[PDB]
């Protein structure tokens, strides 16, 4: 339920193939750019980095919460059906 | 045991046959009529009490039966059964012995009441007698700490008990005779031994404090 | 304009004039005892008159709340808002020591239902849901006899006492859970739910039982209402000091000479009251260790401080103890105090519902570390820890049971510290 | 006729039946003024 | 308008009347610690973890269910609020069984991370603990009821959201247990959702159980295909294979709940 991670934009890439090693079985990869999670305060700065070293990029909108109309007095009622059977 | 989980007992599981008596059927109709419509689920408390008293202890098949006739989910009435103190989920004896050993009553030497009763029956606190008559469990007060030591027997509680008196009343119950509940002395409820500080003079009559059009 | 003569109140001034049920405890002799007479007229005279009478009287929360009767009745007088307003009278009385109400329902149940109808006019409601405890099934039937004749003559129900006002009350039984005595755990039991105390808001004036306004008052508030309205609130307020006035039933009990239910005047020096009520503490005040005049959820006071204190809600909390329901429990030197709280905390452990965390595992913790206290498996620091633990469970609980758990044990830490200090020192001393 | 201080007038504390509360309640059902309609049959309804 | 200005810990911000304290705190960004409160679910006010001290009050106000008044200073970092936070936090953690290395919630546990920030650095418990019988329901969700903190979020997300009567709170006090009493097998289409709502490892996913842990996984988001809804989901590749599916929050399509056939 913690929220102190959905506050920053990041630069992440597409995932290439991950072949199992002929030996004990480590996931050998040849994608150097895969492990490149960057940080960004705002999307405007995020795209600014993307265009400054011109890179084929796409956008995404910040997941914004909606208004939770909460009323603990609602949970008990006479002609309203939001009465809760067990707390 | 105090195990609040149904271990699918061979007899007290859903296969148990339960039937409200037609007299109890109209009686529980009166219970439902007590509470407003739209919230008839309020009868999970007394109807369960009827389901207990009708069949001694409260069977689980009753817990499933009461769910539908009161149009409540089964888990909900289970919650009432599993919380509200006595509500015997498992079979109980004829005389549900509730020994009041809480602090005010314990301070009045209800300890000797507990051990002597437990010893004269032989059975430990908990399980019922082999003749399913007496089942003793230590509980907190029935609401008479003003009175001397107290024990709730079956559905009735005896007051003003004595380390000697409490055995006598219940061995009478063992032998079939039923002594009357309440204080076991001249005390009607809890009147002082020295005298009657309260209710000594006749009570006031009518016609007092007439504030104009009172 | 002063009442320095605090104490010595007679039966004619006790609210429950027949609290022992010596003369026609039902309403048949009660109409000859003053009540049910001139009752509908004061009912119709004014809803604010009813709260005015209880405000002039000035009873404050004698069922362990400390809240004036006028305040809780006045929050109610809002006009009927479609949802059907009710009354609910807490009659659980499951607190160890609370038994004075258990006596009067057997002896004065008429004023219980009569106080409802007059008190119920104060909000313009229509019915009520007196919650008499399951162990009080005998009490419940006594109410039922009282309410049937009230229904038959119109005293309760439609045409309340002959005024045309439609107000009734349904007597329902409990199931012996002391928590259902909580003003908020009371709601669920009435509407058929596990008695887990609710939160405020919504208040009794707002959404309550069945999601509608409903007073959750104690036995006293309705019971006193016929006496402090028709006879007069000034008559009751004449006895007692400011705010805390009049008389309340005193539950002199415990290991005492003559444990009785006496409705002696309140706001009086506690010394001579329980010295004369039960002919004095058995063995004397000298042999006494600690009387607790509030009951379970009230700090035990050592014998020396009991000798110098007044029992009113103000003076007792000046001595850091509570008065609550005036459950006067006596416990003398022979019995060990750690054993006294041993049974007290055990009662609280078996009555917590576990809804809010600080009470659920908290009251479990007090019993466990105190169990070490009784035998003596602790250290003087551990006394500080349990006081620190008692601080944590103070207030943080949903209801006041967790707070009510602190008061008795917290009083012990401040008062009987050397008794605890010798208790766990002896165990280690002679163990070696 | 007059008040007497040495009687237990509440002998019901010692004598009753098994079903006391509800057979008096089915008698109570006579008056039992009609309760307000909540519209819905229950919170689920 | 009717918007009410509240000077939360200084800074003053307007808010609609009837709004509880948490919404005011998160309006600034004050993530107030909570266990039994989830955004799209009824309020319990049970954990007492969101107890924060309000100004000009002799008591700590239960911010969970309490609405905001006309002007109030939420003492977020005050000693009284932190004292209330510390008291209840070790309270929940007291009877918690010592199976963090065993419980799958390790690294994704609210009871773990909250104790790092809002928690003590030692213990004061000397007595024993309480162990609960593990209720057995479903071949799809695993119950370790000794780890349960009785936040009752499962029972509310069941009866309100799933709209099915499945779980209860049988018992009383320390012995009250969340379960079905009589044995059953809770079977809803969205039954695989209570795993995420559970703040602790009391309820975990049987197939993913004992297979992977947070820091190994590199979450990748996508949508569900098993239904025409197209529920937004989070994939949990660890080293080249998919472990578990998380219901990415988007509100319109799936909120943050996905049915069993998708996870
Ligand atoms: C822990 C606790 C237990 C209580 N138990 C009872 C009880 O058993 N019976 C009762 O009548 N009131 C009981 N009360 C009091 C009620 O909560 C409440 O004060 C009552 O409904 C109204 O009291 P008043 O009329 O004196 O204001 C209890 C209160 C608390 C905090
Ligand atoms: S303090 Fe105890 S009785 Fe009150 S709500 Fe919390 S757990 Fe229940
Ligand atoms: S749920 Fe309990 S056992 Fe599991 S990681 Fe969290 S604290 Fe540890
Ligand atoms: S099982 Fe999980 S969700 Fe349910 S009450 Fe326990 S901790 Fe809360
Ligand atoms: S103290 Fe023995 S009855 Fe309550
Ligand atoms: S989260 Fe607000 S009380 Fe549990
Ligand atoms: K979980």
């Amino acid at each position: 339920s913690g929220v102190n991670n959905t506050k920053k934009w990041k630069m992440e890439f597409d995932t290439r193939e991950r072949w199992e090693n002929p030996l004990m079985g480590w996931s050998s990869t040849a994608d150097p750019l895969s492990n490149l999670v960057l940080t960004f305060s705002t999307k405007e700065d995020a795209v600014a980095f993307a265009e400054k070293n011109g890179w084929s990029f796409d956008v995404e909108e910040r997941k914004v919460p909606k208004p939770k109309s909460k009323s603990y007095g609602a949970n008990f009622s006479w002609n309203k059906r939001t009465r809760v059977s067990t707390k | 045991g105090a195990l609040f989980v149904h271990r699918d007992t061979p007899e007290n599981n859903p296969d148990t046959p339960f039937d409200f008596t037609p007299e109890n059927y109209k009686r529980i109709e009166a219970i439902v009529k007590n509470y407003p419509e739209g919230h008839k689920a309020a009868a999970v408390l007394p109807v369960l009490d009827l389901a207990q008293r009708q069949n001694g202890w409260l069977p689980i098949s009753a817990m499933n039966k009461v769910a539908e006739i009161l149009q409540v989910p089964p888990m909900r009435v289970y919650e009432v059964a599993t919380f509200y103190t006595m509500y015997n989920r498992k079979p109980v004896g004829k005389y549900h012995i509730q020994v009041c050993t809480t602090t005010p009553c314990m301070l009045r030497n209800s300890d000797s009441i507990l051990e002597a009763i437990q010893k004269k029956l032989g059975i430990k606190v908990g399980e019922t007698t082999p003749d399913k008559l007496f089942t003793l469990i230590e509980v907190e007060c029935l609401g008479a700490c003003v009175n001397a030591p107290m024990v709730q027997i079956n559905d009735n509680y005896y007051e003003d008990l004595t380390p000697k008196d409490i055995e006598e009343i219940i061995d009478e119950l063992k032998a079939g005779k039923i002594p009357k509940p309440g204080p076991r002395s001249g005390r009607f409820s809890c009147e002082p031994a020295g005298g009657l500080t309260s209710l000594t003079e006749p009570p006031k009559g009518p016609g007092f404090g007439v504030q104009a059009g009172l | 304009p002063k009442k320095t003569s605090f104490g010595s109140l007679k039966d004619e001034d006790r609210i429950f004039t027949n609290l022992y049920g010596r003369h026609d405890w039902r309403l048949k002799g009660a109409q000859s005892r003053g009540d049910w007479y001139k009752t509908k007229e004061i009912l119709l005279k004014g809803p604010d008159w009813i709260l005015g009478e209880v405000k002039t009287s000035g009873l404050r929360g004698r069922g362990g709340a400390g809240f004036p009767t006028g305040l809780k009745w006045s929050f109610m007088n809002k006009p009927s808002d479609g949802r059907p307003k009710y009354l609910v009278v807490n009659a659980d009385e499951g607190e160890p020591g609370t038994c004075k109400d258990r006596e009067i329902i057997r002896h004065d149940p008429h004023k219980l239902v009569e106080g409802c109808l007059v008190g119920g006019r104060a909000m313009g409601a229509r019915a009520a849901y007196i919650y008499i405890r399951g162990e009080f099934y005998n009490e419940a039937s006594n109410l039922q006899v009282a309410i049937r004749e009230a229904y038959e003559a119109g005293l309760i129900g439609k045409n309340a006492c002959g005024s045309g006002y439609d107000f009734d009350v349904f007597v329902v039984r409990g199931a012996g859970a002391y928590i259902c005595g909580e003003e908020t755990a009371l709601i669920e039991s009435i509407e058929g739910k596990q008695g887990k105390p609710r939160l405020k808001p919504p208040f009794p004036a707002d959404v309550g039982v069945f999601g509608c306004p409903t007073t959750v008052a104690n036995v006293e508030t309705v019971a006193v209402s016929p006496t402090i309205c028709r006879r007069g609130g000034a008559w009751f307020a004449s006895f007692g000091r400011e705010r805390n006035s009049g008389t309340k039933l005193f539950n002199i009990s415990g290991h005492v000479n003559h444990p009785c239910t006496v409705e002696e005047e309140m706001s009086v020096p506690l010394k001579e009251l329980i010295e004369k009520h039960a002919g004095g503490v058995i063995g004397g005040w000298d042999n006494l260790l600690a009387v607790i005049p509030g009951g379970s959820s009230t700090p035990l006071i050592p014998k020396s401080v009991c000798e110098t204190v007044l029992m009113d809600f103000d003076a007792l909390v000046q001595a850091q103890t509570g008065l609550g329901t005036a459950a006067v429990i006596v416990m003398d030197r022979s019995t060990d105090i750690v054993k006294a709280i041993a049974r007290l905390i055990e009662f609280y452990k078996h009555e917590s519902c576990g809804q809010c965390t600080p009470c659920r595992e908290g009251v479990d913790w007090m019993n466990k570390v105190m169990a070490r206290f009784v035998k003596g498996d602790a250290r003087p620091a551990e006394i500080d820890s349990l006081w620190e633990i008692s601080k944590q469970i103070e207030g943080h609980t949903i209801c006041a049971l967790g707070d009510g758990a602190a008061w008795p044990v917290q009083g012990l830490i401040r008062h009987f510290r050397p008794e605890l200090e010798e208790r766990m020192q002896q165990f280690a001393l002679q163990h070696q | 006729e007059p008040f007497d201080n040495s009687t237990y007038r509440n002998l019901q504390h010692h004598e009753y039946s098994t079903y006391t509360f509800l057979d008096l309640n089915v008698e109570l059902s006579k008056f039992r003024m009609p309760q307000p309609s909540s519209g819905r049959q229950s919170p689920r309804h | 308008s009717n918007l009410i200005e509240v000077f939360v810990d200084g800074q003053s911000v307007m808010v609609e009347p009837g709004t509880t304290v948490l919404q005011a705190c998160e309006k600034v960004g004050m993530q107030i610690p909570r266990f039994c409160y989830h955004e799209r679910l009824s309020v319990a006010g049970n954990c007492r973890m969101c107890l924060v001290e309000i100004e000009k009050a002799p008591k700590v106000v239960a911010a969970c269910a309490m609405p905001v008044m006309k002007g109030w200073n939420i003492l977020t970092n005050s000693e009284k609020s932190k004292k209330a936070r510390e008291g209840v936090m070790e309270f929940l953690l007291a009877n918690h069984p010592l199976d963090c290395p065993i419980c799958d919630q390790g690294g994704e546990c609210d009871l773990q991370d909250q104790s790092m920030m809002f928690g003590s650095d030692r213990s004061r418990f000397l007595e024993g603990k309480r162990a609960v019988e593990d209720k057995n329901i479903g071949p799809l969700v695993k119950t370790i009821m000794t780890r349960c903190i009785q936040c009752t979020r499962c029972i509310r997300f069941a009866s309100e959201i799933a709209g099915v009567d499945d779980l209860g709170t049988t018992g009383r006090g320390n012995d009250m247990q969340v379960g079905t009493y009589i044995e059953k097998m809770f079977m809803s289409e969205l039954s695989g959702n209570i795993i995420d709502i559970c703040p602790v490892g009391a309820l975990t996913s049987k197939p993913y159980a004992f297979t992977a842990r947070p820091w190994e996984t590199r979450k990748t988001e996508s949508i569900d295909v098993m239904d025409a809804v197209g529920s937004n989901i989070v994939v949990s590749t660890r080293t080249g294979e998919v472990m578990r599916i998380l219901p990415r929050m988007h509100e319109d399509i799936n909120e943050e709940w996905i049915s069993d056939k998708t996870r």
